[PDB]
């Protein structure tokens, strides 16, 4: 590991036992009828910006 | 200089008390990190400050007094 097993918590990978199908619902994002993040973007949407 | 038609044109950009406000302001808000870099443009000083750059002015309008007189000396 490389550090002093004193100072350590065990910890959960969300990211793991997820199936692919949930996983697309968690993290990925796109353009796609989707954009429901906007909702969120507040305060300052862009939007969108150009690219990047 | 660009912020000073910058205060002007960012004057009416806004729009209502409506959430029309911050779908635009967001980028104006990124327009305000490109002015906040504009401030870079001028972030050293040329010539001292007024009036000590004015006291400079009237520096020369005594300097300049000298280069009135020293013509009628031509005879």
């Amino acid at each position: 590991d490389g550090l002093d097993a004193t100072l350590v918590e065990y910890q959960v990978f969300d990211s793991l036992r997820l199936s692919t199908k949930q996983f697309e619902k968690k993290y990925r994002i796109d353009l796609m009828e989707d954009r429901s993040l906007s909702l969120y973007m507040e305060n300052s949407i862009e939007n969108d910006s150009s690219v990047q | 200089t660009l912020l000073r038609q910058g205060i002007r044109q960012l004057k009416e950009k806004v729009s209502k008390m409506e959430p029309e406000e911050m779908t635009v302001k967001e980028k104006k808000s990124i327009i305000e990190i490109l002015k906040a870099r504009i401030a870079l443009k001028k972030a050293f000083l040329k010539m001292a400050l007024s009036e000590s750059n004015d006291t400079v002015v009237k520096k020369e309008d005594v300097r300049e007094s000298p280069v009135d007189t020293f013509m009628e000396n031509a005879t």
